[PDB]
């Protein structure tokens, strides 16, 4: 989270801290149900052993609502290839039941047609997580959130040396230093609609953090809503 | 007041102060402030002996006058008695000032103006921009009259084709003859370029040694000293491929490489450990793509958000962390090419004029460690010191440039799983990287920062903060931080958000910024950390030194054991 400000207590409930063997978040987590956590499938290449400390608000110290949850199994996409930049999504079934409480409330799927007609057609989107407070600044001690706007397809294509597929879309600022960064690995990025935030995607890659001419390479949630549900029912 | 027409017109400071004499309360009412009136009265007092005529008083109001001590001087003057431009008072270049910004702000120092912190008798002074003079007193004119309070070459290819005959070095050590018997033997020891000459005690470079011009000096046969001379500055990013010719389109992440290495030293003169650098015994000998932190470049789906959140044991097998006989601490950060030699910085050893409390028995080494406590026999090895050799391009009066040194250990050359050197080939694949845009990483442990700046309210972290400063164009380094950049001086960084602690400056000196290549499998090194302005200070670019100019003198170091 380059720049930005802290998630107020309860403002980012689905947001989770995937605590690894050393219990420090190697990835941004996303509460999905009483037993499920969402992260990008890139997080699977960074794990010795890992848990989900839902409700965490400060990496410095435990300050309320921190319940440790253990991933039962990961639903990795079978077409998930790093080169495609696509399907970078890993649904994390949990052994420990997620207890819906303060700072614990997931983000569920809207109508696929309505999501395509409304979610990706919005103006800005909100990203949260214990991310790098600057492009390279230190990881956000507090749970810091940030809002980023949508980017046109051609702008993302010219702004990327690589493919901008039918799903991936840029979101951020042309030169302003504010976006998701190291710490938002699978960090939940949402979009407000009548106070109901909708996860419109999560950065996968990109040149630096909110660099000049660069943007977060988000994943079109509406593209794989059917796959998101089928992985909700998978494993 | 005395005149009733005064109160008829509303209060305007002119009518009380210029027309007649204005007291403290009347000037207070007219100025509607107390501190402003006090400052006006102080600048008024500056011309207590110089109130006549009025232009003199105006000169006092604008200032630019410091008679006697000058600690109260708040004017606008750059010129010294000699005439050299003053160093930027906010900056701390090109030396270590014992009047740090956290001790004596009493000067009211400003970057573009002279001040007097110590209340010198001659008047306000400044540190010289040039290294010729340690400090020059700011000659400031007197108010009202035009009188002062106190009376008023580059080297081609780092010496490959140089012909200068200078003998005196920057520190002062005389040089030994290049024609001496030991130097004549070293002429056969070191492969010299056929079109270069070496005579007498002049700073030469017959072997393409990019260290700049260095002369054999007295003491150890082969000890090197640098004649005091200036050097140019160059830029690299402005060139595209040239004879490079690797690809037609653009791709920055996701590349794999496997190849061999070409050496620059005679194998008989370096022994084991020459053509194996740039790799790791565990990770790169198997030639396998490794874990999270190195995955940032290689993962196609990942280029900005990887954030492994940890730096586990042995992530820097070629980094050195010194102790002294003083309470356990690192004087000058260093990196490892082999167990026998440690590439420390030359600043710490020889700063004070007396040149003491920096000796051989003090320094101990441990290499390739996550934290400074844990150690095992198969991780690294420790041995005593015999003699330490210093860099004759450094002193308490000089500009601290080329701050690098070594240390002569006892036990012979050896490697381990967490000990492996780093290779440094030519600029071909470096240009491939420049026109392909690949990312890298830097290492350290974070104690040189503690030696140069102090932490209050938060303990010093014993773990390296593994956060990367990517490659940025040189002018960004030049204007982000204002220490002059020599020809042996490297720069790197990212578009920063000020206010937070330095991201990769959390570390030590000699911290290698190692960066993947597509044609070598050996991640390239470009800079060795040195005295940093934005490093030793808050949240700016950390400094490095050009490793391309630090890659030729290592050949003869091991043979003194065999001499
Ligand atoms: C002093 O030098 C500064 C550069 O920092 C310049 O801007 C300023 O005009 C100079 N002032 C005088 C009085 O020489
Ligand atoms: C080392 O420096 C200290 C200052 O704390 C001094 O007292 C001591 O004598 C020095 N050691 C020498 C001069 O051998």
């Amino acid at each position: 989270i380059v720049g930005g400000q802290e998630c107020k207590d309860g403002e980012c409930p689905w947001q989770a801290l995937l605590i690894n063997e050393e219990n420090e978040g190697f990835c941004g987590g996303t509460i999905l149900s009483e037993f499920y956590i969402l992260t990008a499938a890139h997080c699977l290449y960074q794990a010795k052993r890992f848990k989900v400390r839902v409700g965490d608000r400060n990496t410095e110290q435990e300050e309320g609502g921190e319940a440790v949850h253990e991933v039962e199994v990961v639903i990795k996409h079978n077409r998930f290839t790093k080169e495609t930049y696509d399907f970078d999504i890993a649904v994390l079934r949990l052994k420990t039941p997620i207890t819906f409480r303060m700072n614990v409330a997931p983000a569920c799927l809207p109508e696929r047609d309505w999501a395509e007609s409304t979610l990706m057609t919005q103006k800005t989107g909100i990203v949260s997580g214990f991310g790098r407070t600057h492009e390279k600044g230190r990881q956000s001690t507090r749970l810091k959130m940030l809002e980023v706007p949508y980017v046109d397809r051609n702008s993302c294509k010219l702004s990327s040396s690589f493919i901008i597929t039918q799903n991936m879309f840029c979101a951020g600022y042309d030169t302003k230093q504010e976006d998701a960064c190291q710490g938002d690995a699978g960090g939940p990025h949402v979009t407000r609609f009548k106070d109901t935030y909708f996860v419109t995607g999560i950065v996968s890659w990109g040149e630096g953090c909110a660099r000049k001419g660069k943007y977060g390479i988000y994943t079109k949630v509406t593209a794989f809503l059917k796959w998101i549900d089928r992985s909700m029912k998978t494993r | 007041a005395n005149t009733f027409l005064e109160e008829v017109r509303k209060g305007n400071l002119e009518r009380e102060c210029v027309e007649e004499t204005c007291s403290y309360e009347e000037a207070f009412e007219a100025l509607e402030s107390s501190t402003a009136t006090d400052v006006f009265w102080a600048k008024y007092t500056a011309c207590e002996t110089a109130r006549t005529p009025r232009d003199k008083l105006a000169a006092c109001l604008e200032g630019n006058c410091a008679e006697g001590l000058g600690t109260n001087y708040r004017g606008h003057v750059n010129i010294t008695r000699s005439g050299i431009e003053c160093q930027l008072w906010r900056s701390r270049y090109p030396h270590k000032p014992e009047i740090n910004s956290t001790t004596h702000p009493g000067a009211d120092l400003q970057e573009n103006f002279c001040r007097n912190p110590d209340s010198s008798t001659t008047g306000p002074w400044c540190y010289t921009t040039d290294p010729t003079v340690r400090r020059q007193e700011c000659s400031i004119p007197v108010c009202g009259q035009d009188q002062v309070t106190v009376a008023m070459q580059c080297v081609p290819d780092r010496g490959q084709q140089y012909q200068g005959r200078l003998a005196v070095t920057t520190h002062g050590l005389p040089c030994l003859a290049w024609a001496s018997a030991q130097a004549k033997a070293l002429s056969k020891h070191q492969d010299f370029n056929s079109a270069v000459q070496l005579v007498e005690n002049f700073c030469r470079n017959p072997d393409g040694d990019e260290e700049g011009v260095w002369c054999y000096v007295a003491g150890k046969p082969g000890d090197f000293g640098y004649c005091d001379l200036n050097y140019c500055e160059e830029a690299v990013e402005e060139e595209t491929g040239d004879g490079l010719d690797e690809d037609s389109d653009r791709a920055i992440e996701g590349r794999t490489a496997t190849s061999e290495y070409q050496t620059f030293f005679n194998p008989r003169t370096f022994g084991s450990g020459e053509a194996d650098c740039g790799l790791r015994p565990l990770f790169e000998k198997k030639s396998l793509e490794d874990k999270t932190e190195r995955e940032l470049l290689e993962s196609y789906i990942d280029g900005r958000i990887v954030e492994g959140s940890d730096a586990e044991i042995g992530m820097s097998p070629w980094q050195v962390m010194l102790f002294r006989k003083s309470p356990q601490e690192l004087l000058c950060g260093a990196s490892l090419i082999s167990d026998r030699w440690v590439l420390t910085a030359a600043h710490c050893l020889l700063y004070p004029p007396w040149d003491k409390n920096f000796t051989e028995n003090d320094l101990l080494v441990r290499i390739g460690k996550h934290s400074r406590t844990r150690y095992e026999r198969n991780i690294e090895k420790i041995s005593m010191l015999e003699k330490i050799y210093i860099h004759p391009r450094y002193n308490w009066r000089e500009n601290l440039d080329r701050d690098i040194a070594l240390m002569k250990l006892k036990k012979p050359v050896a490697f381990s799983d967490y000990i492996h050197p780093v290779c440094l080939p030519d600029r071909e694949t470096a240009a491939s990287l420049l026109q392909a845009g690949y990312k890298g990483r830097v290492t350290g442990w974070g104690n040189l920062k503690e030696t140069w700046t102090a932490n209050v309210g938060k303990g010093q972290p014993s773990v390296l903060q593994v956060v990367n400063l990517p490659i940025v164009e040189r002018p960004v380094c030049k204007d982000s931080t204002r220490i002059r950049i020599t020809d042996n001086m490297f720069c790197a960084g990212y578009k920063p958000d000020e206010g937070k602690r330095g991201d990769a400056c959390e570390g030590d000196a000699g911290g290698p910024f190692v960066m993947k290549s597509p044609f070598n499998n050996r991640w390239y090194q470009m800079g060795i950390v040195s005295w940093g302005e934005g490093c030793d200070r808050d949240g700016k670019y950390g400094f490095y030194t050009h490793v391309f100019r630090l890659k030729k003198w290592i050949q003869k170091v091991i043979d003194q054991f065999g001499e």
